[PDB]
């Protein structure tokens, strides 16, 4: 009898899924590649290592630029957070972590704060205003902390291996809004420019758009054949790109509620650790497990370049707000600023 | 290019400090505790502190006094709850009053408080023949292995001046989601032991973070064999861990734990519960070895990797001390060059 | 199984009722944004080697 009611609910779910698939197909009159055909390709633009940041003793699992397009932070499993001056390569701060296992780091837009987290299942907030000491420790995630991003100094959104994201009130130190409905580990998150929305990558091979204020999933994006390790918003906030273990990058549109484009190349089989757009959004940068970082044309779906500075897989990427510099980080313990 | 040199000087100060931390970090042996919940991982970490460090002094034990009370209460409560499911009546009908008063007094504090009133209630319940009959059926529901340990010692624990012994502290049960790290020195060697604790996720994503750690201590509870299958569930996990590509150069150490329970339990519950194809006699020695074979056969690397197996009781400071001495030797022998 | 099966069905309904725009319009808007800020992109536009901090 319980099965009979479950059979109904299954059949209804199937019907609804078919409707969405059919509604999305009705939406496609044309494709992104078709409409951009007259657009002159980027070509091949060669970049170079303009800076090499040394002093990390282990794998670098994450990094985040400052909003001033100068300072940046990095998280290594050596048990250290390091704030760098990218111009002079001077180490501004070295922050000892109570847990040497750290999978992410973030830099507050005000520049007053920095966050990090990992297998300790905690997002730790460090105050940068002599030396640096921790301000807040936000607990309650039962899974590992994969990613975190500041809305402002009082608000941060985190994602975890317990399949949930969260909105935190840092002042109270309490979780404000909990985001549920992912069936797998959430590897990454990205806020919309206006911080009205944010998207999440996960091990369920799906990306999900969440409402920050009302605390709900709006849309769900699929088509990836493996885990989504990275996610990033297109500058206008109407689109986002996803990196994955299926070796592919996928551009999704919010209004169209579907996949616009796949960025992948035969002979590229390795997983993708990180993604970032350029300032205009024309260029999509992706960190790979093959030690490289490939530069894709977002509109033309062609590779505009390649970056190999690293002897180990590239774990993370970043692009300055001014779009002047590209930062890579890796398991080879080194950071490289490209221009 | 003058006044900004002061910043460069601070960078070099930082740069040297990283070098200093890095030198000392390289001489530290990194151990990784794995295995299912309640396998004894938290117990062993405590033993490392007990054996190779100062251990637990009076003040350290006093911190655990609250947890001792909590574990005791949570134990007797679990039995009472099971009495309903198994249709087991109280020996004395008046014990239903204590059972209610228990749940009421269990509500008085979110921490473990212990007063004469609560002690009398738990004691009278524990002595009751109905509760004892439900206890003997504990293989049919979730219950602490330290349950009878605390409840039989209740008269001592209920004391006003009571302080926890080191055995009391070892027996306590606590669940932490966050990874637990500890440091100690043995034979001039520095150790970092890592317990993932309760990490709720798909292990595939965080497993590579531990690539290159010296050895893995995988804890398995022998007594889980007759419980609903927890043993077969452990084998699946170990099958994944031992044969993992990330652990190739990592020494795989296998602890078969709670051997004290298993030896007594095998007198009643047959191994055929867990392994129906088992045609052997039910004896502590044969059955324990059989289980060992089941876990070791899971190795697909047999020509390359070796599984170092031990039969351990983790509450026994002496037995752990002896076995860890063998663990130390394996690390030295297996990795040196 | 769990009664959460109903919640998913309801979520699918929320997934189901939404405003959906034709791709070509969404695609044009992305092109429009790119071309608008194309001159402002330092990776696309080779900013003078004099002014860039890394030289
Ligand atoms: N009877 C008995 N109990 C044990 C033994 N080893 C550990 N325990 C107890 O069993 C429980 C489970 O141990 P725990 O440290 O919590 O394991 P973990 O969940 O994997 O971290 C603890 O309460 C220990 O006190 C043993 O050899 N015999």
């Amino acid at each position: 009898s319980a099965m009979s009611e479950l059979d109904q609910l299954r059949q209804e779910a199937e019907q609804l899924k078919n409707q969405i698939r059919d509604a999305r197909k009705a939406c496609a009159d044309a494709t992104l590649s078709q409409i951009t055909n007259n657009i002159d390709p980027v070509g091949r633009i060669q970049m170079r290592t303009r800076r090499t940041l040394r002093g990390h003793l282990a794998k670098i699992y994450a990094m985040h630029w400052g909003t001033d397009s100068r300072l940046l932070v990095s998280a290594s499993q050596d048990g250290k957070l390091i704030i760098w001056d990218s111009y002079t390569t001077n180490k501004v701060h070295a922050i000892p972590l109570r847990s040497s296992w750290v999978m992410t780091c973030a830099y507050a837009p005000s520049g007053n704060y920095v966050a990090c987290g990992g297998l300790d299942n905690i997002c730790s907030i460090y105050n940068l205003k002599g030396n640096v000491r921790v301000s807040r420790e936000l607990a309650g995630h039962t899974g590992y902390l994969s990613c975190c991003r500041f809305l402002d100094d009082n608000q941060i959104v985190t994602s975890s291996g317990d399949t949930t994201c969260a909105l935190w009130d840092i002042e109270t130190g309490q979780q404000t809004t909990t985001f549920t409905g992912h069936t797998g580990d959430v590897m990454s998150l990205s806020l919309a420019p206006d911080t009205r929305l944010f998207v999440s990558g996960a091990c369920d091979a799906s990306a999900k758009l969440w409402d920050v204020r009302e605390g709900m999933c709006r849309q769900t994006f699929t088509g990836h054949e493996s885990d989504i390790n990275a996610i990033c918003f297109f500058p206008n906030g109407n689109a986002f790109a996803t990196g994955s273990d299926d070796a592919t990058c996928r551009l999704f549109d919010l209004r169209a509620d579907q996949e616009l484009m796949t960025y992948s190349h035969d002979n590229i089989i390795c997983g993708i650790t990180s993604v970032s757009f350029s300032k205009s959004g024309r260029l999509l940068l992706a960190g790979y497990d093959d030690f490289n970082c490939n530069v894709w044309d977002a509109l033309k779906a062609d590779r505009a370049g390649v970056l190999a500075g690293h002897d180990n897989r590239v774990s993370c990427l970043g692009v300055t707000d001014d779009g002047m510099a590209v930062a890579t980080g890796s398991w080879d313990s080194f950071l490289k600023i490209w221009n | 290019s003058a006044e900004d040199k002061a910043a460069v000087e601070r960078s070099k100060m930082i740069d040297r400090n990283l070098r200093e931390d890095g030198e000392k970090a390289a001489r530290e042996v990194k151990l990784l505790l794995l295995g299912a919940g309640e396998s004894g991982k938290s117990t062993i970490v405590k033993q490392m502190k007990i054996i190779h460090e100062a251990g637990y002094s009076e003040e350290e034990c006093k911190q655990y006094k609250a947890v001792v009370y909590s574990n005791t209460i949570q134990s007797i409560i679990a039995i009472i709850r099971a009495m309903g499911r198994l249709k087991i009546d109280f020996g004395d009908a008046a014990r239903a009053d204590d059972a209610r008063q228990l749940f009421v007094l269990a509500g008085a504090a979110e921490e473990g408080f212990m007063t004469a009133e609560l002690a009398g209630v738990i004691k009278r319940l524990w002595k009751d023949s109905g509760v004892q009959a439900c206890f003997n059926r504990s293989r049919e529901y979730q219950l602490n292995d330290s349950a009878a340990y605390y409840l039989n010692d209740l008269d001592r624990i209920a004391q006003p001046n009571y302080i926890p012994t080191q055995q009391d502290v070892l027996r306590t049960r606590v669940k932490t989601t966050g990874i637990v790290e500890t440091h100690f020195t043995f034979k001039d060697l520095h150790f970092k032991m890592f317990d993932v604790g309760a990490q709720r996720s798909e292990r595939k994503k965080w497993i590579h973070c531990f690539e290159g750690v010296t050895a893995i201590i995988f804890c398995v509870a022998l007594s889980d064999y007759d419980l609903v299958n927890r043993m077969h569930e452990s084998m699946k996990l170990f099958d994944s861990i031992c044969n993992n590509k990330w652990f190739t150069d990592t020494s795989i150490i296998l602890f078969l734990n709670k051997k004290d329970l298993f030896e007594e339990k095998i007198k009643k519950s047959p191994l055929t519960i867990c392994y129906p194809e088992y045609a052997g006699s039910n004896t502590y020695e044969e059955a324990a070895a059989y289980i060992q074979c089941q876990f070791e056969d899971l190795n697909k690397r047999k020509d390359t990797k070796e599984i170092y197996t031990h039969f351990t009781c983790s509450t026994d400071t002496k037995n752990v001390q002896f076995v860890f001495d063998a663990v130390t030797d394996v690390i030295i022998k297996n990795n040196l060059k | 199984s769990i009664a959460q099966a109903r919640k998913l069905v309801e979520q699918l309904k929320m997934e189901a009722n939404i405003d959906r725009i034709k791709v070509s319009k969404a695609a044009a808007d992305l092109m429009a944004y790119c071309e608008a800020h194309a001159k402002e992109d330092p990776l696309l536009t080779p900013v003078p080697a004099s002014e860039n901090p890394f030289r």
